């Protein structure tokens, strides 16, 4: 055999793909896009 | 009325033992004996009765005899030992009536103004309940005949009593208590589908009796009327029950919910102790 | 096998039956029988919990979830994060990120960039309908979002260049039963709509013979399990 080389050397696993979009993008999302109503 | 009866099987055995009293001797026609009774409400009750010698020759069906002296002397005994009891009618063991029975009935309606007969069968296999009630009254007739004095099928039932089956259910020994959940429903399926619709086929046989015969009292009074009570449901082809399948889905709804949730919890019942006691008995065997 | 399929009377060691259902489910990966494969590879995934801490459960999961990505939809995979997996980048975190996005340039940047590891995949039939899984993920997400959507919105918002190409994707979507859309082919209306009767009138009470057929099967497995001592 089972080893042959290797003995010498509701959680996040659920969310990480949408939480990637909660990891790089849209930090102040409706707080600049929420500011589109009055800044524009 | 008369509402109905309350008849214990004790007085039915009081018919049976006198059927043993006549089965050993020359049985001419049948048994006719007294039916005592406990009449309180429009409902009836019978706790006891007795019999009386009787023959009848079938030439004018009018030569037939009881002993009213014997009836009132033993009735004086039984009234003496029990003030509750009085006469309420008679009985006969041959399951089909005949023309003399109105002379038996009206001849003993002089003691009490009702004298209900009882049909029984000493060898019953086809009937449901043996007990039967009539009352000899008139609806005149539609044509108004000179006193069409008529027996009327008052409904009838087996009566009950606390501590009367002390003998019975100890005697029979065969009773399977609470067969709900196993095959009692299909006993009632065979006997109500078969033994209901065969009675329906004898009623349609009586309809053919009105086709080729049956002009006596063709009976256009009660037959189509309570058959229109039946014809509350005209269940013809195309079946016309579009307003009954969402009803059927509502009926199936909650029960199939109880099977889903509850029988999933029945799995949750069996699995736990089945696994734990299973591997206890498995790897703790050695 | 298929003319002479004979499987165990009774299942063996759960490692062996586990990996065995992994092997034949991994055949149904390339056979593209997507219905049975998700449950026998799910069964095979959960049924082998013992492994060496550097892997082979990430090998079994990695080479397990590829056609599960190719189902047209996927959940976000497993539920127990592994960092040596994160070092080896085996089941493509970034590519399933490109799946749940409707992205194509970074998607084919994952495709073209990592092809030495796509050699370690060895299952290049993934991409040939997985770019199609990007576009069906897009039309499934937008069509699932909107009650009505039109080709003026989606057919060029997702840059399908024409109405009729989106009418071909919705032709394959109604062909797949995904959407209850309609298309007025006169002015260029996808006159799409959503069907009705989501209530538990008929469908769960039909499903309870699967739920309770499952339950009576576990009843009888518990009885046969009781038969041993």
């Amino acid at each position: 055999m089972s080893e042959k080389k290797q003995p010498v050397d509701e959680d996040n696993w659920d969310d990480d793909n949408v939480e990637d979009d909660f990891s790089n993008q849209l930090r102040a999302e409706l707080e600049k896009h929420g500011y589109k109503m009055e800044t524009s | 009325a008369v509402q109905k009866v309350v008849v214990h099987p004790l007085v039915l055995l009081s018919v049976v033992d006198h059927f043993n009293r006549i089965g050993k001797v020359g049985n001419q026609k049948r048994v006719v004996g007294v039916l005592l009774g406990s009449w309180q409400k429009k409902v009836l009750d019978v706790s006891n009765s007795f019999a009386v010698p009787f023959d009848e020759d079938d030439k004018d069906d009018s030569v037939w005899f009881l002993d009213h002296d014997y009836l009132e002397n033993m009735y004086g005994m039984f009234k003496k030992v029990n003030a509750r009891e009085r006469i309420v009618g008679w009985y006969h063991t041959g399951p089909k009536l005949h023309k003399n029975d109105i002379a038996i009935n009206e001849l003993m309606k002089r003691y009490c103004p009702n004298s209900v007969l009882v049909i029984i069968d000493v060898k019953p296999k086809d009937l449901g309940l043996p007990t039967e009630a009539y009352i000899s009254v008139e609806e005149v007739h539609d044509d108004g005949t000179p006193t069409s004095k008529t027996f009327e099928h008052v409904t009838s039932e087996i009566g009950a009593e606390e501590a009367e089956e002390v003998g019975v259910e100890h005697l029979l020994r065969d009773i399977k208590d609470t067969t709900v959940g196993t095959l009692s429903q299909r006993i009632t399926n065979q006997v109500h589908g078969l033994k209901g619709l065969n009675s329906k086929l004898l009623d349609i046989r009586s309809y053919l009796e009105k086709v080729a015969t049956g002009k006596l009292p063709i009976n256009h009074q009660i037959i189509y009327q309570l058959q229109d009570v039946f014809n509350l449901l005209p269940d013809v082809s195309l079946q016309e029950f579009v307003k009954a399948f969402y009803l059927k889905t509502n009926d199936q709804m909650v029960v199939v919910y109880l099977a889903s949730l509850i029988r999933s919890v029945v799995a949750l019942h069996n699995l736990i102790n089945n696994k734990i006691a299973n591997r206890d008995a498995e790897k703790k065997e050695g | 096998k298929l003319v002479s399929k004979s499987v165990f009377p009774e299942q063996a060691n759960n490692n062996e039956w586990a990996r065995y259902l992994y092997y034949t489910g991994r055949i149904k990966a390339i056979q593209l029988e997507y219905s049975e494969a998700r449950r026998t590879m799910t069964n095979a995934l959960r049924k082998a919990p013992q492994h060496t801490a550097v892997g082979f459960k990430q090998t079994v999961h990695k080479l397990l979830i590829v056609v599960e990505l190719l189902l047209g939809e996927i959940p976000d995979r497993l539920q127990f994060r592994q960092p040596s997996l994160k070092r080896s980048l085996m089941p493509y975190f970034l590519l399933t990120q490109a799946v749940r996005t409707g992205n194509l340039a970074k998607f084919n940047q994952v495709l073209d960039q990592f092809g030495e590891k796509f050699q370690a995949d060895g299952t290049y039939t993934l991409i040939i309908r997985l770019r199609h899984n990007v576009i069906k993920t897009g039309v499934r997400m937008i069509s699932l979002s909107y009650s009505r959507i039109s080709l003026a919105d989606i057919a060029q918002k997702l840059q399908l260049d024409s109405p009729e190409d989106a009418e071909f994707i919705v032709a394959k979507a109604i062909r797949d039963g995904v959407i209850e859309a309609s298309i007025n082919h006169e002015k260029g209306y996808v006159q799409s709509k959503e069907m009705i009767d989501i209530y538990s009138t008929r469908e769960p009470q039909l499903a309870f013979h699967q739920r309770i057929s499952f339950c009576l099967d576990i009843h009888n497995m518990s009885v046969k399990a009781m038969r041993f001592p």
